[PDB]
This record gives C-alpha cells, structure tokens and sequence, in this order.
C-alpha cells in the first residue's frame, strides 16, 4: 500500500511529497487561498486508490496526506499533525513558512519516514523562567456608545524555558482572577492530572526543548460576563465613529486603555488594522482621508489607496498608560457615485503580549518538587517565550 | 588604423542593437563608411542601417554617403554596391527613397548580377516605406525582370512580392511579367518563390490565380527539388485557390505528394499525409486513391503521422478497409499506445523494446473512430461480427485505464446497438458484460457501461436462463453505484422481474421470490439516497416488488395479472 | 523572411547569429536557448533536424517531441558532419526557402571551408557572414550558384586578409 | 492521465533530496560517506558483524541499517539471518536496541511466517524479564505481527507482563493484548482480560496511549472486558497531550461501535441512573446493564473527553470528536450541548479553512441530530461576508437546521433577505432550496412562507436550469409534506409550465411529476394541467417526456379508484358524485391518450413503456 504525504503552500503550490512505499502513481483549491480550505480527492480508479486526503494548515503550511485504500481517513490526519509539530520543534520553532518549507523540504520528508519507522506512526505524540505570550483577539459589537464584548478569544500559549541540570518537576500556580480559567490545553510535555492538580494548577517534566506548557483558549464573551470586564483598557478598543458627517468627513475615536494591563508585561505591537470597505465601494468611491490619529507611543501611517488604516504601537507602552489613538476620517470623492455612506466596518485588533496570561493565567508562583527545598539550588531563568495567535479581534460598529 | 577602425565599428553595433541612440552613433559610422576600405564599409553600412531608424537627419547623411560609395568605382566594386545597397535598404526614410531609388536604378543597370541581385532586394525594402519612389522605379523593374540572369530574377520576383503584401494594385500590374519569369527559370528555389508570390497576390486577385495557376504545375513537373512540390501543393490549397477549378492542379500536387510519402523523411511524409487529409477532407476521390500511403502511415511511429492517418481512416473506410484498420488499429494500440499514457517520454526508436506511441488524446480519438467504423453502412459486414464485440470489450477495458469518461461512454452505447442488432452475439455479449460488471473493473470509472448493461440485460433476459445470476448481479453491486446508475438499475430490475414473473410458472419457483425480495430490501436502502427524486424513483418500485412478491405468495396464476393490477394501484396511491 | 540564422558547432555552441531584422534581442536570445535544448534532448540521428512546433509544444514536455514554438515562429534545423545551422523564421517565409538557403549555404561553406572546424568558424565569422548575406539579399538568393559563391568568398578573404590587423 | 501524473510526482520526489541516501552520504563529515557506504553496501557482513558484536551501541547502528535494507526488500539479504540476530540481541537490556529490533521483527514478518515465530519467541523470553522498560516495546512488537498463531505466545507473555506493576510494560502489555486477540482469540481471552485490566490502570502517557491503541482493537470484539478498562482511558485523556487525545477518540468510536453493549433490557436501576451502565456481568458488580455506553464511567467519560479535547484548543481534536460524537450519540449524549458550543466556538476559531467548511459542516450534522442546541449559536452563523459560493450555501444549510418554531421567522427572514439581496449565484439560489425544502418539512405553520417565497423565485425568474431542477426537486418535497399547501404549489406551478414550452428537460421533468403526486389532494383540477403538458409534449426533450408520463399515469390513478368508480362510467355511480369523483375517464382519459401518444414519440423505452402500461392500466378501470 501507498502513503503519501504532501505540502503545500497557501497559493496552492505543492511545496513537499512523499512517498512512503511501493508503487505509486478545483473549487477547495481555489478557496485555499482561504487558510483552511482543501478537501478531500479520491484519485482513485478501483486500483482503489484511495485517496485521501487531508490537508492540514500550520503556520502557512499546508500538509496532504493520501492513503491509499484502508487506514481511515482519521488515521491520516492524525499522522499529519504529529508531521506538523515534529516540523515545529525540528525547525526551531518559529515558522514554519513554505520558504522554510522548501529549503527544509527533505527535512520534512525525513520526519515523515522516521515517523513511519517505528514502526507504527511513533506514535504521534539552574535557572527557570516563565514567559506567558497572549494573543487576544476580542469580537467587539458596538451599541449605543459602549462596545459589548460579544465574542472574543484570547489565546495562550505558555512557554518555559529552562536550565536544571536533571529533571526535577514543576507546579505552576495560576491565578485566577475569579475569571473562572477553565481551560488550560496542555503540551504534550505537560500534565494535568485531576482536580489533584487543582483547576489552576499544572504540572511540567523538563525536555530541554522550549515548550508551550499550556494554550489556554478562553472564550471571553462568558468570561467577560461572568468576570464582569468591559475590557476597560486591552480588547476593548472603543471607536468612535461620528457621523453628523458632513458630505466628506466623519471622526472617529479610538482609545485603547491599559488600564487593565498594568501586569500584563509588555506588549510587543499592537497592530490595529482598519477596513474601510472599500472593497464594495470602488476606492474612487472612498477616497478617504485618515486626517490625525494620536497615539502617545506608536505610529501611524495610512493606506487610503488600498482603504486601510494601520497601527502600529511599539511595547514600550506599557502601563496605565493609555495610548489614545483619535483622528479623523475624511472621504474624500472624486466620484459623485459615492453616495456618503462609508459601511464603516471591522476593526480588528490584534494584541500580542508578552508575559502576561491569555486567560488571566498568571502564574503566581512555580515551584519545584523534587524533595528539594527553597534554595536547594534551583534559581530563576529569563527569557522562556511564548507566542499566541488568534483571530482577530473585531470591532463592529 | 583601419584595424582599430574596424574594433570602433563592431562596438557601435552592438551598441546600435541595444536600443541605445543611433543618433550619436551615426556620425561616427558615417566617417568609417568614407573610409576607403571595403570591409570597413560594409561594417559601418551595416551599423548604419540599424542605426536610422526614425532620425531623419542621420539617415539623410548615411544616405548621401552610401550614394558617394555607389558612384565610385569601388573597384570591389559588386561588394561595396552590393552593401551599400542593402545598407540602404534599410534605411527608410521618403527622401531617402527617393535618392536610393535613383541609385539602385542606377545599380540594376551594372553588369555583375550580384549588383544587380543587391540592387533589387535594395528596392524591395525602399518600397517596404514609401510608395512614391515604387512609382517612379517600377519601370525599372520590369526592366530587370527581364534580364536573362537566374539569380537576378529570382530577386525582381521576391521583390514584387513584398510590394504586393504592402501594395497590391501596382503588382496586380506586373503579374503578367511574373509570369513571364516564372515560365523562364530552372532553379527550384525561384520556382518555389515565384509560387509563393502568386499565392500571395492572389489574396489579391483571383484572376492572377487563374493565369498561374497553370504556372505553377508545370513548375513543379520540372523541378525536382522536393519542395517546389509541397509548395505547389500548399499553395493550391491555400489561396484556396482551390475552388474545383483547381482540381486538376490539386491531383497533379497530390500525385506528386504520394510519391514523396515514399520517402523515408519525416518531414516530407507528414506534410504529405497533412496535406492528403486536407485535400480529401476536401476531395474524396483523392483519398481513395491514397489509402495505400495512410496504410502505410499507421505503421510510422510518428505522433502527428498517427493521428493524422486515424482523421484520414475516418473518411476513407470500405468494408475490407474496415476490417484492415479495425484490426490494425487494435494492433497497434496493443503495441503503440502507451508511452503518453505512460509520461510523456519522447520517441525513441532503439529500445528495442519500443518506448511506444500515442498520447492519450489519440486513443480517446481511436475508440470513437472505431464506434463509427462498426456503426457506417453499418458493418452488417464485419464480417466477423465476433471481432467486433471483442474490440469494444477490449477498448472498454484500454480506456478504463484513460480516463476519460468520454471515451467510457461512446464506448458502451455502441455496445448496446450492437447487441439489439445482431440477435447472435447477444448471449456472449451478456456474458461478458455480466463478468465486467462482476469485475470490479468497470465499476471503477465506469457508471455508463453499467447503465447500459442493466438495459441491455433487462431486454434480454428472455434469452437468459439464469435471469437468478443477472440479478443477482446487480443486487450486489448496487451498493457500489453512482445515483445516477443507481436509478437506472433501479428502473431497469423492475423491468425484468416483470419479464420474469411472467415465465416462473415453472413452480412459481421460490427463486423469483427471493431475488425479488432482495431486490426490494436493496431499494429499501435507496430511497435514503439525498436526491429525492431518485428516491421517490426508488421508492415507486420497492413497493412495485413487494407486490409481486406478495402475489406470489398467494399465486402463481395470477402474477402477472395481478402485477398490473396492484403496481398501477401502489404508484397511485403514492403519488397521490 | 529569414529573420535569423544560428550556426552552432556540435557541442551546441552558436557561433553565428544572423538576424536580418531587428527582433528584439533578448527574445532571439531566448528562442536561440530553447531550440538548443531540443536539440539536444534529440538524439544525433534525429537530429532533428526541425522543430516545428505548434507554441503549445513550446515546450510541453510531455511527449518530449514536443518540439518548440513559440507560435509564429518556425526552427529549422540543419545538421551537417559536425556543425548545426539552425534558421529561425517568420511565419510568413516559406520552409522551403529556409532549407533551400540553408542547402546552399551549407555547401557553399563546405566548399570554402572544407573543413571546418570550429576556431576556424569564429576567427572567420566575418567571412560566413558575408556569404550569408550575399546568399540573402534583397531577401534574395540571388545567385545561387555555388560556383559563383564559391568565388566571392574568395574575393572576400583576400579582402580581409589585406586589411588584418583592422580584422583579425 | 496517471501516468503522466505519477511521472511528474516521481521526478520531484526522487532528485529532492539529492535522491534520499545519495544525499545521505554527500553530506557525512570526512566519515560522511558512510551512507553511501551502507546505501552502496553496507553490506550483509558489516550488518551481521556489527550485530555479532555484543554491545548495546553497535548493535543499535547495526539495527537501523537493517531495518532499512530489509525494508528494501534486498532480497539479497537473509533477512533470516538477520532476524535471527536482531532476536537474540533483543535480549539486550538497552531500550533504544530493543526498539529498533522490534521495528525489524514487525518488518520480517511483513515477509515470512517462519520468522514471525521466532520473533515471537524472542519477545517472549525478554518479556519475561524483569526489565519493564523492554518488555515493553518487546511486547509491542508482538503486536504488530499480523499473526494469529502467535497468541499462544503472546499471551503468557502478556500475562506476565501485566503481572508486572510497571507503567511502561503496562503501556506495551496493551498494545500486544490487543494486536493478539485481533487473531487467536479464542485461547485468548480469559486471561487478556483480567489483564488489560490491571494494566489500564497505568499513569504513563506513553502506557495509556499504547493501552489504547489496544483496546481498539482487541474488543472490536471482546467488549465486555473493555469496559472496566476503558475508564482509565477516559479519564486519562482528560490529563494528556494532544496527540494522545486524538488517539483515544478514534478508539473510543471503535468501541462504542461495538460495545454498545447491547441494549437488551438496559438496567435503568443501576445508579443515579442514565441509561444504565453495567458492569461486566463476568465481575458482577450488580450487573449494570448494557447500555453501558451511554451511562458507564466508560461511554460517558468517553463524551465528556471529546469535549474537553474540543474544547483544548486543536481544530483536529475538534473536527475528530464531532465525528465520534455523531456515531456514538444515543442522541442523549448530543443533546449536549457542550458538543455543539464546542464546535461553534471551534468554528469562530478557526482561522483554517479545511476546517471553516469542517465546521460549517458538524453544525449541519450535529443540527440533524440535534438541531435545539445550536440554536443559542445561529446568530453566530450569520455569515460571515468573506466566504465564497459554497460557505454561503453551507450557512443556508444550517439555518434551515435550526428552525424552531420560534426561530424560524428569525432565519428565514435572513434567508429570503439574502435571496433576493445578495446577488447570489445561481448555486446559492439551489441550495438555498434544499435547505427551505428541508426546513418545512419540520415546520408546518412555517411552511407556506417557505413554498410561497420558492415559488415566487421560481414564477419569476426565468431561473437557470440547474435551479429549475433544484426547485421543482423541493416543491416536491414540501408538497410531500403539507398537501395542503400543496394545491397552491402546484396550480402555481403549472401556469409557470404552461408559459415554457422552452423549458429545460430537467425542469419539465419535475413540474410534471409535482403534478402527478400532488393529484390526489386535488386531483379536480390536474386533468386541465396535464392538457396543457401533452398538447406541449410532443415538442419536448425525452426525460422529459418520461416523467411527464409516468405522471400522467400517477394522476390517472389516484383517481382511478376516484375515478373508476367515477369512469366506470356513465356508470350512474359516478355521474352521483362524492368530491373527487372527478370527471373521470373522459378528463383523464383525454390527457392520456394525449400523452401516450406523445410517448410513443419519444425515443426513450422507460418513456413509452411506461406511457403503455399507464393507459392499458387506466382504460382498463
């Protein structure tokens, strides 16, 4: 029987095959560009050839699995992720973009065989610190001056990197904020055993290796609620778009708090990007002039040809202190076909911290157990670091 | 130093060839163009005449220096008027025309046939530009055509080519003497191009046609060549001189065609089948009497040749010359098929084992040609109706491997009027397709062939026995099935099992019973297929069959009586 | 119209370009490219001597004939003893006229280069090139008689032998 | 076609990357080119000796080469010999060695039966060992032999090996169990029970995910004993990495599949009761019933996991386990609730397409089995305007899961709003159609805004072909459902066909058939639309035709018996009239003849046939 294993690009271009054994020999595709989309094929012929496929997309990559007839279609996909993630820690463990793909393409193909090897898919599975990523994406919608959280996801990922000299274990104590932290997803080098690890705590064996010891997706429209946060600095952005607009101009504000964010531990650059429909109006149509945006700490530069607006704050703005970001929109026509109605639409924030908790995951304290006391000779390490992504937060007005 | 003269020149040329400016360039090859040597002239003549375009200053000055280099004695003298003037043909500019124009009249009056072979081509590119100075010169021409030297006449002739691609009318004026010309010359090459040129007037002018028309054919009688034979014939069949006047033109050429055919060149042979299938799409008689050379085609290896034969094959065949090519065709596709099926290597004669060849395009081609082939006349006369129903089989089984659905299909509808007629051949028509079916093979790729199968086996399951192991077959195979075989296997195992129940008086036999109840448990299943009309089609007949089954259970008399008695009352009641 | 004439010594190496209208140069270049690389993926017997190719077969590959280009423009190709004459042309020239002038050429460079070599084509590029144009010229062979050619690229090397160092 | 496809991918493959082994010497060190020595022979000697040699790290290099070169089937290459070796030196107490030899031994007997025995022997002597790190892997290997006379073997082993408290063993003992039973069960059983047992009770991610990998299969059939083993499965899941998860949900369905147990009477008693859970009848804790499945510390932890892997943050973990959750759900365990906010919020998270239109889809399926739980979450499908042509369709598809009767004004509202506003393709116009068809079919009061809004579309479109088809597939459908409003339907629809007489042959084909079933709710009036059908018929495409008869038959009928009493004719009986005598033959008989005739036109058989029967059956009365 046949395996084979495929990877390709975003833009639909094959970036790695393999073929595991023997004899070997357009709507999905054409979405892919969208991110998540290729299906499943049937090259078949009776030869049943059977084929599936799966695609998985990582970090750019995209990866297609063909069978031949039996394995199932699942036993497939599960051997594309483990694919994936032995991509990510032989990488190193930031990208995997089809660039990196390419150049390590064989690199890829020789997992994909010392994953088969052994026999059965091998199984697809002092100093210290701790650097919580979060990326927090928030699905604001606005009504009557307030924006309501209505969706959002914040995502951790919780990273630690380490330096003893054996293999002693870690607690890690979460706080909760009283934000019930439900979910904490733990790295396959972590364990979380019951309710004896309590709901936030989280226990952690070394690799070396950089691991994310915990994702932790909370989904914040029942947190918010239940923890009662009008996301008063981060997440809640609150624009303020006026219309009493004249026939070319509106205002809006922006403000983006960080209040909340005082042990949230930088920021690493918030990027805003505003979409300013233009994609149903014709750009001639929206002509549209971003006049001033204050920031107190970042910069602003403006994309009227493409209708965008980008932002970007740099981490130094850190605490209490918040970067206000206003300015005025000014739609500009040389067409008369505008009719003076921008839809304004979705601004999406894309936040990414460092070292602070997705969730409100911080970790108040870790400890260390082995038989080992306090200054038995474990110390306290800089510069774990963890990434988190999601999507994106979203402002509706 | 003329060496370093030369080195200053072959630099500006390349610079000249970039698409840098010629301006600058040109007064520096004009002062190299005064130097008396003759290679240097003709260096910087040849930079020059790359440089002029559009700068009409500079074309002024190369102009008056060529002129001064014409007049001089030159003693290499047929070279350097020779340059100068294509040097100036080049350059276009209407004052230019106009002094060019009175060098090269000059020029054509020199002995020496060089000259006068340069003066002519010169006067060519002139007129290219400026259709005052044609006026003015075309006297001239004419004089020159006239001239007795082969190579010279050959130009004049060229030369009233280009102006009739750029200036009919005038050239419609000298047609005449290009005939004249054409009826003077041994050489092949002018013989080929003095063709050319009448095919070029004639678009324009059909009358010139008709005038050389007859001057072509004679040409090609005389000249051996090859290629004043193929050119008579594209000609022919280009400026579509052809027409049926034409014809008699058109046999000679293709005569000429089949004895080249006949030759062992490749190039010759596909140009030659090319323009064989062209004249009998157009001329069938041509064709009959061609045959031989598309026979012996089908043997060449040649991927044009193939297909190009195959196209002729199509419109040629008679009974022994169907069964010749039906066999021969499933020869070589047991033996040429495969290489493009395979990837695509290119030929290859070596091997001994032969990397062997057709694409896969052709063999979708083939397999329609030989449905064609059976259904013409129609090949009452295979004679040997067995070969037939085995070539279809066989094609069937080729194609699974191509495909190409189409090809699945014509397939099988021929199969199926071959089986209604020829009441003999049915029975093993039926086994083979039972087997098909059983084999997997066809159900890969195959819906259609199914469809008619299910057809073929509902009509004549009176001629089978064993309707038991029809159906099943088909029960089975159900499950395997696209909706839309689905639906017809549906329809047509009811079809038969009224056939049936028609006969099983034998016993009622218990046998029909079963087979029916399977077929109704079967359409059980698929009426939870997601198309509701084909469920709804499958629907009407589970009840149709769970009819008869009663029926039978309380008769064996009455079945079929009672079959389109209750049936139509189900169907009713559903529907309504 | 011939729009160009290559001369590639049997490695595949041109050695003379003729272009007898201006085309762009980087497009001869390529096209110079692509007919080198059929040609080599012919086989000496075949060599092919042509590749006519409907621009589709630009290259396809896939039955490697596929033989090359680029539409409107037909390759010839000419294989003798050791050098390949390749002539490019537009649509609108006659392949015959393209092989005729080809045939002539070819014989008119046996005759005055017995025995070519390759150093001997280059250092004598000029020489192959007057014959070539004389051949050509008003797009006309004009003389066509190989005695005649013979005689002037006689004529022509005592030229240039006369003038050497501006040559040689 | 494959040829030329297989070709090209070969070619890629191959020269990247500077062809594997090739490029597996070139880049070496100066020591580098012993790849090229091993890919240009190693040699059998270099691998035999190397094996000879008595320690755990020659052994190990010699272990890969071989494993590779038996790989290749170098048939060259005893791979008796070899396998001979690898056996004695699997007796080494080095797990990387005892892992490389147990992939081997898998590799030999994909080839020889003989061999396959002795490497059976040889884990078992290892496995009686006490080292449990390798009594493990040795155990592994044992299973994935094919074979089922190596049960007999692998089982005292597999006892021995669960009688070892060790977690690793534990891990392996599991995996063999399994791929043991999967062949000579019957020896088998008693004893890869109890064991099992003990074993599931292991704490090491890398035990529970060979267990698992056990279980799977050994219970395909012997589920009874599963059970108690499976808990620990569960619960482990809950605890575990991501990979781990995966696993266990393609288990977990396999069992589920098989184990229901059966419900056979089903101990509701049994406690705190669920359906009822049993326990094994064998341990006999008060024999818990069988529908274990759903209530069993087993089935149920098996739910609660599938959440909780959802709701970790792995799309794959996500899409997998919405598919588990479909087989097993007795619809009780769906209903959660959990499965479906899952899924939604997967969707909003997801960034990856396979996955939009993954996720797009369980909430179609999951609304089939449970449409009440994705209600909270509808507001949340609104589409999302980024999406092309299939996503908007999918949206169709779920809002017509939905429908409550108190949402379904909420969703059709956005449906015909979109109709009409997007400019929707015309595939969007199809589905759209299934979907509304689909949704009447549940509600009844909502119905007639759902049949009036398609045929508005339809009346008034001139729509394409392929919407033709759809529609009128649908028409049928609610007619189905609601004859009621189907009387409506239908004399819409067939002033609609009466106007096109261009109309496709698909579309024909289903109007007329509408007609024919929708005769019997009032078939007063269908005599004056099959008129205006035959007198077009006969200019008609021939599937057309077919199913413009088989549709003339269907109205005859349903008449008949409303019509035969009323046909058999001047029959007084039906000049006397309850409501549909009908005007009897002489309506239905006049568009018969009509239409049989026009059949006989046509060229299709099914068409004719059927046209013939039809009015030897109606004349007949």
């Amino acid at each position: 029987m046949y395996l084979s294993f495929y990877i390709t690009d975003t833009k639909n271009k094959l970036i790695f095959q393999y073929l595991l054994g023997a004899t070997a020999p357009p709507q999905l595709l054409e979405d892919s560009s969208s991110d998540d989309y290729l299906d499943h094929s049937m090259v078949g012929r009776d030869l049943e050839v059977y084929k599936y496929f799966s695609v998985i997309n990582k970090l750019n990559y995209w990866c297609l699995a063909s069978t031949s007839k039996s394995k199932g279609p699942l036993d497939c996909f599960t051997f594309l992720e483990t694919i994936d993630r032995i991509l990510l820690e032989y990488f190193d463990k930031d990208k995997l973009s089809i660039k990196k793909i390419v150049n390590n393409y064989d690199r890829i193909s020789l997992i994909f065989n010392c994953c088969v090897e052994a026999g059965e898919p091998n199984v697809s599975d002092n100093e210290l610190y701790v650097d919580l990523l979060e990326t927090f994406h928030v699905v604001f919608e606005k009504k009557k001056s307030h924006l309501r959280l209505l969706t959002g996801s914040i995502h951790g990922i919780v990273d630690v990197r380490s330096y003893l000299n054996d293999n002693p274990l870690v607690a890690v104590k979460l706080n909760t904020m009283g934000n019930d932290i439900g979910i904490p997803s733990l790295h396959d080098c972590v364990e979380i055993n019951d309710g004896v690890f309590s709901p936030s705590n989280i226990t952690f064996i070394p690799p070396d290796g950089k691991f994310r010891l915990l994702e932790y997706s909370v989904d914040l429209s029942s947190q918010v609620k239940q923890s009662g946060v009008r996301m008063n600095s981060i997440g809640l952005m609150s624009l303020h778009f006026q219309n009493g607009l004249g026939k070319d101009s509106d205002e809006f504000e922006l403000s983006l708090n960080i209040e909340n964010f005082k042990k949230v531990s930088q920021v690493d650059d918030l990027k805003i990007d505003l979409q300013f429909n233009v994609e149903n109006a014709d750009p001639n149509e929206i002509a549209y002039k971003i006049k001033i945006l204050r920031n107190t700490h970042g910069r602003f530069e403006n994309s009227i040809i493409m209708g965008q607006g980008q932002w970007i704050f740099d981490k130094s703005t850190a605490t209490g202190t918040v970067p206000v970001l206003r300015g005025c929109i000014e739609y500009e026509n040389t067409g008369p076909n505008f009719t003076k109605k921008v839809d304004l639409q979705t601004v999406s924030l894309e936040y990414s911290y460092i070292g602070q908790s997705a969730s409100g995951i911080y970790v108040e304290a870790i400890d260390i157990v082995s038989g080992l006391t306090i200054g038995k000779n474990t110390k306290l390490y800089k510069g774990a670091k963890y990434k988190t992504q999601t999507g994106n937060f979203q402002v509706r007005l | 130093d003329l060496n370093s003269k030369t080195n200053a020149v072959l630099k500006l040329t390349y610079l000249e060839m970039y698409g840098f400016d010629m301006a600058w360039c040109n007064f520096h090859i004009l002062e190299v163009m005064s130097s008396n040597k003759l290679q240097q002239k003709r260096v910087g003549y040849l930079a020059a005449s790359q440089s002029f375009y559009k700068d009409s200053d500079i074309l002024m000055l190369a102009t008056n220096l060529l002129k001064k280099d014409l007049k001089y004695d030159g003693n290499n003298d047929v070279v350097k008027v020779g340059i100068a003037l294509s040097g100036l043909s080049t350059i276009i500019t209407p004052s230019l025309a106009r002094d060019i124009a009175d060098d090269l009249f000059t020029m054509l009056n020199s002995t020496r046939p060089y000259i006068r072979k340069k003066a002519i081509t010169a006067l060519f590119k002139v007129f290219l530009q400026y259709p005052e100075a044609l006026r003015d010169n075309f006297d001239k021409f004419v004089s020159k055509l006239d001239d007795d030297d082969i190579s010279v006449v050959s130009a004049a002739v060229s030369v009233i080519c280009e102006l009739s691609k750029k200036n009919p009318q005038p050239f419609i004026q000298l047609s005449p003497l290009l005939y004249e010309i054409l009826v003077t010359i041994d050489n092949n090459w002018i013989i080929i191009r003095l063709l050319k040129l009448f095919t070029n007037l004639s678009q324009v002018e059909p009358k010139l046609r008709a005038k050389l028309l007859p001057k072509i054919l004679e040409l090609m009688e005389s000249t051996v060549a090859t290629s004043v034979i193929y050119e008579s014939v594209n000609c022919i069949v280009k400026g579509n001189m052809l027409e049926e006047d034409d014809f008699e033109t058109a046999m000679a050429c293709l005569e000429r065609l089949h004895t080249f055919c006949d030759s062992q060149d490749p190039n010759l042979r596909y140009i030659s089948c090319i323009l064989f299938y062209k004249i009998g799409k157009i001329n069938t008689d041509f064709i009959s009497r061609f045959d031989q050379l598309i026979i012996r085609l089908l043997s060449d290896v040649d991927v044009s040749i193939r297909s190009k034969a195959i196209e002729l094959v199509e419109g040629i065949v008679d009974e022994d010359n169907l069964k010749a090519i039906v066999q021969t065709l499933m020869k070589q596709f047991v033996d040429e098929d495969v290489v493009i099926l395979q990837t695509g290597s290119i030929v290859y004669e070596k091997s001994k084992r032969i990397p062997i060849i057709i694409p896969e395009n052709y063999k979708i081609k083939m397999v329609n040609v030989i449905i064609s082939i059976c259904s013409a006349d129609n090949y009452s006369s295979v004679n040997d109706f067995e070969w037939y129903n085995a070539v279809i089989m066989d094609l069937a089984m080729l194609c699974q491997d191509i495909s190409d659905k189409s090809l699945g299909s014509k397939i099988g509808e021929q199969f199926r009027n071959l089986m209604i007629k020829v009441p003999s051949m049915r029975e093993v028509t039926i086994a083979n397709i039972i087997k098909l079916i059983s084999n997997d093979n066809i159900n890969k790729q195959l819906p259609t062939v199914l469809r008619e199968c299910i057809w073929c086996l509902g009509e004549f399951s009176t001629l089978v026995e064993n309707g038991n192991d029809l159906i099943k077959i088909m029960t089975e195979n159900i499950s395997y099935y696209s909706h839309s075989v689905q639906e017809v296997l549906i329809l047509a195992l009811v079809k038969v099992f009224s056939n049936w129940c028609n006969n099983f008086q034998e016993d009622k036999r218990f046998e029909i019973k079963m087979v029916l109840k399977e077929l109704i448990e079967f359409f059980e299943n698929l009426s939870y297929s997601s198309t509701f009309e084909v469920q709804e089609r499958s629907v009407e007949v589970l009840e149709f069959l769970r009819l008869s089954l009663e029926a039978l259970e309380e008769d064996t008399e009455g079945l079929p009586m009672l079959l389109s008695e209750v049936l139509p009352s189900f169907f009713n009641a559903y529907e309504l | 119209m011939i729009h160009a004439v290559l001369i590639f010594n049997k490695k595949c190496q041109p050695r003379l370009v003729k272009f007898y209208t201006p085309v762009d140069l980087p497009k001869q270049k390529l096209l110079l490219e692509q007919v080198y690389e059929l040609i080599s993926q012919r086989n000496s017997d075949f060599q092919s001597s042509f590749l006519v190719t409907p621009p589709s077969l630009l290259l396809s590959n896939e039955n490697n004939n596929d033989e090359v280009n680029n539409e409107d423009i037909q390759i010839i190709y000419k294989n003798y003893a050791t050098l390949y004459f390749t002539f490019i042309v537009d649509d609108q020239e006659s392949e015959l006229a393209i092989l005729d002038l080809i045939q002539t050429f070819v014989e008119s460079l046996d005759r005055c280069f017995t025995e070519v070599n390759e150093l001997d084509l280059i250092f004598n590029w000029q020489t192959l090139e007057s014959v070539l144009e004389e051949i050509v010229q008003g797009g006309m062979v004009i003389e066509t008689n190989v005695n005649r050619i013979v005689a002037s690229v006689d004529e022509l090397n005592k030229a240039a032998e006369s003038t050497d160092s501006k040559i040689g | 076609m494959v040829d030329s496809i297989h070709r090209i991918a070969s070619a890629l493959d191959t020269a990247k990357v500077i062809t594997r082994e090739a490029a597996a010497v070139a880049t070496s060190k100066l020591g580098e080119s012993s790849y090229t020595y091993y890919s240009q022979n190693i040699n059998p000697q270099q691998l035999v000796t190397l094996l000879n040699s008595r320690n755990s790290r020659e052994v190990r290099d010699a272990m890969k080469r071989i494993i590779s070169i038996m790989a290749s089937d170098d048939d060259s290459i005893d791979v008796q010999l070899y396998f001979a070796d690898v056996v004695k030196n699997i007796t080494t107490n080095d797990t990387k060695v005892k892992r490389l030899i147990h992939l081997y031994l898998l590799r030999f007997a994909e080839n020889d039966p003989n061999l396959t025995l002795l490497s059976i022997n040889s884990l078992q002597k290892s496995l009686s060992d006490s080292n449990s790190e390798l009594r493990c892997f040795a155990l592994s290997a044992l299973s994935d032999m094919k074979m089922s006379s190596l049960a007999p073997i692998i089982l005292h082993t597999v006892k021995k090996l669960v009688t070892d408290p060790s977690a690793m063993v534990r891990g392996e003992v599991a995996l063999a169990i399994i791929k043991l039973y999967r062949a000579g069960k019957n020896d088998y059983h008693e004893e890869l029970l109890d064991i099992l047992k003990e074993l599931m009770a292991d704490t090491d991610p890398k035990v529970i995910s060979c267990a698992v990998l056990a279980y799977k299969e050994c219970y395909a059939d012997h589920l009874e004993l599963l059970h108690g083993h499976f808990r620990r499965y569960c619960r482990i899941i809950k605890q575990l990495d991501s990979w781990s998860q995966s696993y266990l949900i393609e288990l977990l369905i396999k069992y589920c599949k098989q184990y229901l147990p059966k419900p056979t009477v089903v101990d509701k008693s049994s406690e705190g009761s669920p359906r009822s859970c049993p326990l094994p009848d064998k341990y006999n804790e008060i024999e818990y019933p069988s529908y274990e499945v759903v209530n069993d510390p087993d089935l149920d932890l098996f739910l609660q996991s599938l959440n909780c892997l959802i709701y970790s943050s792995n799309p794959t973990v996500i899409l997998s386990c919405c598919n588990a959750l479909y087989q097993l759900a007795s619809p009780l365990q769906m209903k959660n609730t959990k499965f479906i906010e899952a899924l939604v919020r997967t969707v909003t998270m997801t960034e990856n397409q396979g996955n939009k239109e993954m996720l797009l889809q369980a909430i179609h399926f999951l609304s089939i089995l449970d449409q009440t739980l994705f209600l909270p979450y509808t507001k949340k499908f609104y589409v999302f305007p980024k999406d092309p042509i299939v996503a908007s369709i999918w949206k169709i598809q779920i809002l017509s899961t939905l429908i409550n009767e108190s949402n379904v004004k909420e969703i059709f509202k956005e449906l015909k709003y979109y109709v009409a506003s997007a400019h929707f393709p015309e595939n969007v116009v199809i589905m759209a159609v299934k979907s509304l068809s689909r949704c009447g079919q549940l509600s009844t009061s909502w119905e007639s805004h759902v049949m009036k809004w398609l045929i508005d579309h339809m009346e008034s479109h001139n729509l394409s072909a392929s919407v033709l088809d759809a529609y009128v597939n649908v028409i049928r459908m609610l007619v189905q459902k609601n004859p009621t409003k189907h009387l409506r339907i239908i004399f819409k629809l067939a002033d609609l066909l009466t106007v096109q007489t261009s109309l496709a042959d698909n579309a024909r084909a289903g109007i007329v058939w509408l007609f024919g079933e929708i005769a019997s709710i009032e078939f007063k009036i269908c005599p004056d639309v099959l008129r205006r059908l035959i007198q077009n018929f006969s200019n008609e495409g021939p599937e057309t035709r077919c199913q413009i008869l088989v549709l003339s038959a269907k109205l005859l009928s349903y008449d008949i018996d409303n019509f035969k009493q009323a046909q058999v004719t001047g029959s007084e009986e039906n000049n006397q009239n309850p409501p549909y005598y009908d005007f009897s033959g002489s309506r239905i008989s006049q568009m018969y003849n009509a239409v049989l005739y026009l059949a006989k036109y046509d060229d299709e058989f099914d068409i004719r046939d059927r046209a013939r029967m039809i009015s030897s059956l109606f004349d007949s009365g």
